């Protein structure tokens, strides 16, 4: 999903479909630039024959996260159901505002 | 006609009532035909599974006879739950009169026992109306199959199985 | 109690005519007002302001022609409505278009006769809509159709058929609401729901004509009997709840399978009046009690 | 009386009446 | 208590505006209104009796509350307080402030 | 599309959606406040914050 | 220790209390320690009377 | 008789009509301001 | 629709034994504030 | 969301969000240095208190 | 459905003690914590954020 420079605000948009088999979410961070849209020979985008994340698990970017909450039903999060201290955000990183 | 996918209900959940139904596609195996080996599997084990979905259908909920009703009275789904418990009070309603006012100032009461309780109702005021309150979404439409699509065009189709749809008027 | 089709006739008086006093109309109950006759009370006309007094006297002693013609042609296109001759919409077109009609012939036999096609009018809403309860009349003319075009009793092989022809006449008697016969495509094919999610062939019963006798193994499902479709197994389900006894039980699974067909519905409002119990005690239970269904599925497939 | 005051839409008299008391 | 003792000539202990008046006189202060504006000429008594109000006892109306611990830093002042509510200490909240 | 007046300082185009903001308090204990906050075109995942 | 209240930025908490006051009827006789003294300019200042 | 059919000898605004939209005005205030868009007449006592 | 915010009347989801002493003895607190009443519109 | 210094053309940022019951709009544009992007307590973008 | 949770439970208290005191070498807290009358708690889990 390309996302801009200097951009913070940008969410997955899929409405109702087929979901009958799920283990989960993952989510990693990669360069447009190293490696592009695939599904091509040699697409026009190559230019950077460096070490790529999407072969040797060479992903560096995966720090530069704050937080990904999730929505289930397009109305509540799937925290709703009040399982952690923050009641909807999973906050995967906050710098310095209650040390707790 | 013969191979259609079991369709399933789109919700929205504050409303209380499912936006309409849709086919399965992300979890839909292969059908490039294997071979006569096994083209009678890949019917027939979704077709024993026709019968799971069509026999609950029946069991979970009445039958269907208003599709989707936003005006929507409590039977099947439940009304929340009807007990209270009622517990007395350190100080009495009559006991309390002789005393302060006159002299003596106040800070099973050990000073002169009663026994005196009344119990009132828990219940919801009126019964339950409107859309599906907490969690009764699976035991009120159950993923059920149309096997023959579309089948009879000018009578009647799936009607209230669009989710651009409400049930004043089609369209 | 419960009432028919609020009256096409009278919802356009509704909506046309006075309510309270209508004073020509209704002329010896205001007569009955004014003499101080009223059982409530008698001189609700004497305690009442002079003025209005004096207007009530002037209009019933000397009775004046209120006008009927508007709650006379409205009558017909509220009915209109009703019976569907018109779109709701329509109804600022006809009211005027037929006004204007009989603005030109205000004055022939016709009007006389309109009256007297009001009370047809009206009485044909109330006719349609007992006969729409009973949707039998899109249902066995399209029977007919069926029955004579699909070669009727020849099981030239075992018979057992007899019994059936009025098997799919007794589903048209029983049931008639949706349950239409519809003839889209040529083959023929019945509706049991109002959103129609069992409506399989009558064609695809044309499998069964080469299967109405064979010889049948043993109790488990048959080493020929795979042959039959899920379409015409589809109707041979739905016919279950009409007829049981007739065809036989022993010779081939035209009555072997439709006692076993029974078997389906016997174990299903079994499980109903089970599951409107497990799902009504969920205060003691505080679960998504699947084992409901669960438990639906062992009774099932472990005997 | 019914008859005792001019009223509007052929009834005598309509809606009924409270005043209030001083102390509060 | 016996509520009819000396106020019953004065109409006092009475319950209504047409309890202590002649029956016959109820239709002209409703009908006739503006005409005969006149239903507090004849000063229906009020309707305060002792039934659940009455707390002969020393019961609590303005308790104060002051922090645990202190911080000074220069940006955000924080207080920690610990409130207790025993029993019958009904507050609507709109009534709760801070004194700074 | 807001094509607006041009001004001369920069402006911060504050636009409010008009969504509603709940808080059931529900308090089946004395003293136990637990609660949870919902909007209706608005989703409590999906911000920016 | 459930969150009471856990409302973000995209909210405005302390400015929802400025509608509420003003809906209220008259805010025009003033609160002492509140300030419920509304910050008005006069007419006569931004409608230049000229 | 038409004296009193100009709504002049009449007793109130919803009763005096026929009970199409007697059933409406009841209901509809705020989207139509229905009260002062019809006469209501009031009449002199004995 | 269990806030209150899709269903039909506001004194109907509570309890009706507190009901009572709502407008009668009501004058130490005005209260219809507590819980908010929601209004049906048609669409 | 900020206009710039000479705006004319503004387009809108947010894009994936679920509607089911509106009540409208309100909008009222506001300087950069008058009033912070809230985030810290303290500020140098706002020394302008007025 | 004969195993874990399904009502709503949050997994962490994060919990404040009643009394302080603070003196020479000791750091003492008197915290008041009731385990909820259903639900367990694990002490290998329980620490201090200071």
């Amino acid at each position: 999903y390309p996302i801009p420079a200097n951009a913070t605000n940008v969410p997955i948009s899929i409405p109702s479909r087929n979901w009958a088999a799920f283990r989960g979410w993952a989510f990693t961070r990669l360069k447009t630039k190293e490696t592009p849209s695939l599904g091509s020979g040699y697409d026009p985008y190559y230019t950077y024959s460096g070490s790529i994340p999407y072969l040797d698990g060479t992903f560096y970017l995966n720090h530069t996260f704050k937080k990904v909450a999730i929505t289930f039903d397009s109305s509540v999060s799937w925290p709703g159901n009040d399982r952690l201290l923050t009641p909807n955000e999973f906050e995967i990183k906050r710098s310095v505002d209650g040390e707790g | 006609k013969e191979i259609p996918t079991p369709y399933m209900w789109s919700y929205q959940p504050q409303m209380g009532l499912a936006a309409g139904a849709a086919q399965d596609y992300s979890t839909r195996i292969n059908y490039m035909s294997a071979g006569p080996h096994m083209i009678s599997r890949v019917n027939g084990i979704r077709a024993h599974r026709n019968r799971i979905l069509l026999e609950q259908a029946a069991i979970t909920t009445t039958p269907r006879n208003n599709l989707n009703p936003r005006s929507w009275p409590a039977a099947l789904v439940y009304q929340e739950s009807p007990a209270p418990t009622t517990v007395v009070l350190p100080r009495d309603a009559q006991a309390e009169v002789q005393m302060t006012n006159s002299g003596a100032q106040l800070a099973r009461p050990s000073f002169t026992p009663r026994q005196a309780i009344l119990t009132l109702q828990t219940s919801s005021s009126e019964p339950r109306s409107g859309g599906i309150g907490t969690l009764q979404f699976i035991e009120e439409f159950v993923p059920s199959v149309y096997f023959n699509p579309f089948s009879g065009p000018p009578g009647h189709y799936p009607d209230q199985f669009i989710p651009n749809f409400d049930a004043v008027k089609d369209s | 109690m419960m009432q028919d089709a609020t009256d096409p006739a009278v919802r356009a008086a509704l909506q046309s005519q006075p309510s309270g006093l209508n004073s020509t109309d209704d002329w010896r109950q205001v007569m009955d007002r004014i003499m101080s006759l009223t059982a409530r009370n008698p001189d609700a006309f004497r305690q009442q302001p002079q003025a209005n007094r004096l207007s009530a006297i002037l209009e019933a002693v000397v009775p004046a022609r209120a006008n009927p013609t508007h709650e006379k042609v409205l009558a017909i296109v509220n009915a209109l409505a009703e019976n569907r001759a018109i779109r709701p919409d329509e109804a600022g077109l006809v009211y005027d278009a037929l006004l204007q009609r009989v603005a030109r012939y205000n004055s022939g036999n016709v009007q006389t006769n309109l009256d007297r096609l009001v009370g047809d009018v009206r009485e044909a809403v109330a006719q349609r809509e007992r006969a729409q309860q009973q949707g039998n009349l899109g249902s066995m003319v399209a029977l007919n159709a069926f029955l004579s075009t699909q070669p009727a009793n020849v099981p030239r092989g075992q018979e057992d058929y007899t019994n059936f022809v009025s098997a799919l006449r007794l589903m048209v008697t029983e049931t008639p609401q949706s349950e239409v016969y519809q003839s889209g495509p040529d083959y023929f094919f019945q509706t049991s729901r109002q959103g129609l999610q069992t409506v399989n062939l009558s064609q695809a019963f044309k499998n069964l004509q080469g299967l109405w006798g064979v010889r049948a193994p043993t109790g488990d499902r048959a080493t020929v009997s795979s042959l039959l479709t899920p379409n015409s197994r589809l109707l041979l389900l739905l016919i279950a709840p009409f007829t049981d006894s007739g065809s036989v039980s022993r010779d081939t699974y035209l009555g072997h399978l439709l006692t076993l067909y029974r078997e389906a519905i016997g174990q299903a409002h079994v499980d109903e009046h089970t599951f409107q119990e497990i799902t009504s005690v969920s205060r003691a239970l505080g679960q998504e009690d699947t084992g409901s269904l669960e438990a639906t599925l062992n009774y099932l497939l472990t005997n | 009386f019914a008859s005792l005051a001019p009223r509007h839409g052929s009834r005598p008299f309509m809606g009924n009446w409270q005043d209030i008391g001083t102390s509060n | 208590p016996s509520m009819m003792p000396q106020w019953s000539y004065m109409h006092i202990s009475g319950q209504d505006a047409s309890e202590y008046l002649s029956p016959g006189l109820v239709q002209f202060a409703r009908a006739t209104e503006t005409y005969f504006s006149l239903n507090n000429k004849f000063r229906n008594p009020t309707v305060a009796p002792t039934h659940d109000v009455t707390t002969d006892r020393s019961q609590r109306l303005t308790l104060r509350f002051i922090p645990v611990d202190r911080e000074d830093t220069a940006y955000s002042y924080k207080a920690r307080f610990t409130l207790a509510v025993g029993d019958n200490r009904v507050l609507d909240m709109a009534s709760t402030y801070f004194d700074i | 599309t807001f094509e607006v007046d041009p001004m001369d300082e920069p402006t911060l185009l504050y636009v409010l959606f008009e969504v509603f903001d709940v808080v059931r308090v529900h308090r089946p204990h004395r003293g136990v406040i637990e609660t949870v906050y919902l909007r209706t075109p608005f989703s409590a995942g999906n911000a920016t914050t | 220790q459930l969150n009471a209240v856990v409302d973000l930025q995209d909210r405005n908490t302390e400015l929802s209390y400025q509608l509420l006051l003003d809906s209220i009827g008259d805010r025009t006789r003033y609160f002492s320690m509140w300030n419920q003294a509304v910050d008005s300019y006069d007419p006569d200042v931004r409608i230049i009377e000229n």
